[PDB]
């Protein structure tokens, strides 16, 4: 946060005088919302997963829409999974409230790992929304003759008192009670400040009882405060994101041959093929791309545990032998390059289990 | 010696055997020697090992006998650089360690003219619950068919063997508890625990609840003919709830550990 | 399934749900009665309820037989046991308080009326095995003890706080397709007076069904928009919905867990209701 001085020297035509004020402001040059991408690859469909999160311990934010716009480079991928919030969704710095925004992308011809996608998430801080709530609900409830009187000091109200308030965000997160912290603002001097200003008596009175009431902790949670964000401008955080760079893409499929008692061979045949043509990059059927079935403590592999991929499509048999009692996952697999390169693996049935039923 | 190998045998008390699994792979020496003399001018060369015969032989003194593998192993197999082939052998198991020999006869096939033979070999030794007993007592329990699979909804029967040899007859009473065990952990693990306890509680019912097993005289046996019926599809491995109470010292031994009911 | 229709109770439940296909299988409970024969000879039992009759059970001497008799759950929407004082069968005596605050008396009232519901509805007959013409009957007022907390939770769902309800579009979908599920939630009479509040949170925790293992929170199998946790009002019926997207083949359970607040412990109820979807 930094300070800024603006100074104007504007002139009018009806009068001869040269007017112009000189204001000093404090600007918050910090990004409240934080985003972290996480992607999943599967055969011919691509998945994004953005874990949207706040970036400050005591400044939770609220979300409205997070539609991911496709790039304008061409009639490209058809995106599917845009999110429009019926009501604002609250997110805090960290906890068991992981906000996930997921997208499913299907290509028309092929993928290219040089395009740029734009997220375009719209949001607001909870402080701003609740400030609108207090200044529209607890103070000007269904009144016009009073609001026209109060309009004189609206800019003061929204700048010297409303901005200085501190809201019990923990209390709101727990019980949705709109209460201030103990060391939020000292009314004994705030009343003196307003008294020092030329102010109408009833306006002073209503501001005083408003501050006292909200210090007492009014706790309207969901019956209201969902029709007041209409007049609140949203912030927007269009952020770019790109697919990760990699050299080759493989997918491995275990096919059953011809439930399964312990200590008995299960005949499986693995099918490994370099499906890199789908993603633009041409196949490399001679690279040092050793493929190995990681032997765990619950699966004994019989056959070719490891072999070097030097063909577009490779297939070979393998017999699995379980060790533990029941409901075991398939053995993990990995394709790693020998020199320095990286590649992405699509285990077709990573999360699938066999029920071993002994004897 | 680009045939670095290992033997990582694992015991199996369920079927009463030990599974010895040799796994031989091309070592880093193959990588070092490939680009030195095998094909120096080429950029991506590979070895062409061919295995004439692999033997896993059980030996005791002067006698020896070959052991076949679990699944078939096609003997005249090829092998290239960066390979790992493993074979598994089953031999039945106290304090008498075994003695085994592994011999791999193979040959490199540099060009289809010459073949250098190798006969590397080495000897070594094969070195590294369902039955439930009663604490502070000698009575012992075992299910005749601890591994039962039946269609869900149908009532089934499970035959519980009691061994009594301690001093005197027992008045043990068996029951299944159909109440959710109170939980004691984060929300994730705590809800996992609650779901497990609920599934245990209202999954199976014993149609002879609170059966008074009449008498089990000393140095004799008895068959508690328990009768069940399931109502939730699932795999109830080592099912809890089926706990037998002894009305002599208030033993609450968990007799259900030797049960592996599966119902669709 | 339909293969095992031989025993009486399963067949009764099936005919009821099939002939009146709006009730789910959740709206049924067993009673698990156990008749102990203390007579020298055997007796044939025949237990009866609202509509169905159980087949004959031969109970020989000095041996207990566990009888299954299903019951339809009683709904608090049309019984109002909350405000219905226990009848006084010999009125005219002046009124002296036993001494019980609101919670104790409402608990006792619910237990008593819950017990009384299934006494004026359940009966059984006799046939002595030796002489077939010694028929009779047995009452249940002098055998059925007072209920406990679990017995009231299972039969009377008004004791619980929220009567949530789940449903899907269809329980069959291919890989990579939005399929929303909507969770209806009506508070019960217990919640409207037991605790003061305006918001309670619930979770949409997901299980593997087959392995019966809970999936992680930010998993790689089920992708959804928005947080699983979200508030619900404690006074009005609240409807929520999600944007489940399957990723891999399998089955999932989609249970629900209502909590008072997002501070570790302090969970109101773990509802047992769940709806399964199989993706393939």
């Amino acid at each position: 946060a930094f300070d800024l001085i603006i100074k104007t020297s504007f002139t009018k035509k009806n009068d001869q005088g040269t007017f112009g004020e000189t204001k000093k402001v404090r600007i918050q040059c910090y990004l409240q919302l934080s985003v972290s991408v996480e992607d999943i690859f599967k055969k011919d469909i691509f998945f994004f997963k953005f874990l949207l999160n706040s970036s400050v311990r005591e400044e939770p934010v609220i979300l409205y829409s997070s539609e991911l716009s496709a790039p304008d480079t061409r009639n490209d991928y058809n995106i599917r999974g845009d999110y429009i919030a019926t009501t604002p969704a609250l997110i805090t710095f960290d906890g068991n409230e992981s906000f996930i925004n997921c997208y499913e992308i299907t290509a028309n011809n092929n993928f290219d790992s040089k395009d740029i996608f734009n997220l375009k998430v719209r949001y607001n801080t909870l402080k701003e929304q609740l400030d609108c709530f207090i200044t529209d609900a607890v103070l000007i409830e269904g009144d016009v003759e009073w609001f026209i009187l109060f309009e004189k000091w609206k800019t003061f109200w929204e700048l010297e008192i409303l901005k200085k308030l501190k809201y019990d965000y923990d209390a709101f997160k727990e019980n949705r009670i709109i209460r201030l912290l103990k060391t939020s603002i000292d009314l004994n001097k705030t009343k003196s400040k307003i008294r020092n200003l030329c102010i109408e008596k009833a306006v002073l009175d209503k501001i005083l009882i408003c501050l006292n009431k909200v210090s007492r902790g009014i706790a309207v949670c969901n019956t209201d405060m969902d029709e007041y964000v209409r007049n609140l401008v949203p912030k927007q955080l269009t952020v770019p994101v790109q697919l990760p760079g990699f050299e080759q893409f493989f997918h491995v499929q275990f096919e059953q041959m011809e439930i399964a008692t312990i200590g008995n061979s299960l005949s499986y045949t693995v099918i490994v093929e370099n499906l890199s043509g789908q993603w633009g990059q041409d196949v490399i059927d001679d690279g040092g791309y050793i493929f190995e079935i990681l032997s765990s403590n619950e699966w004994l592999i019989h056959g070719q545990k490891r072999c070097a991929i030097k063909e577009k499509r490779k297939e070979f048999e393998v017999h699995l032998i379980p060790l533990k009692k029941g409901y075991l996952n398939f053995p993990r697999v990995e394709i790693t390059n020998i020199n320095g390169k990286s590649c992405r693996v699509d285990h077709s049935n990573a999360f699938e289990s066999i029920l071993i039923f002994a004897a | 010696s680009l045939l670095n190998m290992r033997l990582r045998n694992i015991s199996l008390k369920s079927e009463h055997c030990i599974l010895s699994s040799l796994d031989f792979q091309t070592s880093k020496a193959s990588e070092q020697l490939t680009k030195k003399f095998i094909y120096p001018q080429e950029h991506n060369s590979f070895l062409k090992l061919n295995f004439q015969e692999i033997s896993y032989k059980l030996i005791d003194g002067t006698s020896q006998i070959e052991l076949d593998p679990i699944c078939p192993l096609k003997v005249p197999l090829t092998a290239f650089s960066y390979d790992s082939i493993s074979a598994t052998f089953k031999l039945v198991l106290s304090t008498q360690p075994h003695r085994v020999k592994i011999t791999l006869a193979y040959e490199l096939e540099l060009h289809p003219n010459l073949k250098l033979p190798v006969r590397t070999s080495w000897e070594t030794e094969v070195t590294l619950t369902s039955l439930v007993n009663s604490k502070l007592s000698n009575v012992k329990f075992k299910f005749i068919n601890s591994n039962i699979k039946v269609i869900k909804g149908e009532k089934f029967t499970m035959r519980l063997q009691i061994i009594n040899s301690s001093s005197s007859p027992l008045d043990l009473v068996v029951y299944y508890n159909n109440t959710i065990n109170p939980i004691p952990l984060t929300l994730e693990n705590q809800y996992q625990l609650h779901n497990k306890y609920r599934k245990i509680a209202e999954g199976i019912i014993l149609l002879s609840n609170d059966y008074k097993i009449p008498v089990v005289p000393p140095r004799e046996t008895y068959f508690a003919d328990l009768r069940f019926i399931g109502i939730m599809s699932g795999y109830y491995g080592t099912l809890s709830g089926l706990k037998v109470l002894d009305l002599n010292t208030n033993e609450l031994i968990e007799v259900g550990n030797g049960a592996s009911v599966l119902i669709q | 399934s339909s293969q095992v229709e031989n025993v009486d109770w399963i067949e009764y439940v099936m005919s009821k749900i099939r002939a009146e296909s709006n009730l789910h299988s959740r709206d049924f409970i067993l009673l698990l009665l156990d008749f102990r024969n203390s007579w020298i000879d055997g007796i044939k039992l025949n237990v009866q309820f609202e509509d169905f009759t159980s087949n004959e059970y031969h109970v020989e001497a000095s041996h207990t037989s566990r009888i299954i008799v299903p019951i339809k759950k009683i709904d608090y929407k049309k019984y109002n046991f909350e405000n219905t004082p226990i009848p006084r069968i010999y009125p005219g005596r002046q009124f002296i308080q036993s001494g019980l605050n609101e919670e104790q008396t409402i608990e006792m009232r619910q237990k008593f009326w819950c017990r009384e519901h299934i006494i004026s509805k359940l009966k059984c007959n006799w046939k002595l095995t030796t002489d077939q013409s010694v028929t009779g009957s047995v009452d249940f007022n002098k055998f059925i003890e007072k209920f406990d907390h679990k017995m009231v939770y299972t039969i009377y769902p008004g004791r619980l706080f929220y009567g949530v309800q789940l449903l899907l579009d269809e329980p069959k979908v291919k890989v990579g397709e939005i399929i929303n599920l909507k969770i209806i939630t009506e508070p019960t009479s217990t919640c409207r007076r037991k605790q003061n509040s305006t918001v309670n949170f619930l979770d949409i925790v997901i299980f593997d069904s087959k392995t019966s293992k809970i999936l992680p929170r930010s998993n790689r199998r089920i992708l959804y928009n928005g947080s699983l946790t979200k508030p619900i009002s404690t006074t009005k019926v609240s409807e929520i919905n999600l944007e489940i997207i399957p990723i891999e083949k399998g089955r999932y359970e989609f249970s629900v867990c209502i909590s008072k607040s997002n501070n570790q412990d302090g969970i109101i109820q773990f509802d047992s209701e769940n709806v399964i979807l199989s993706v393939i």
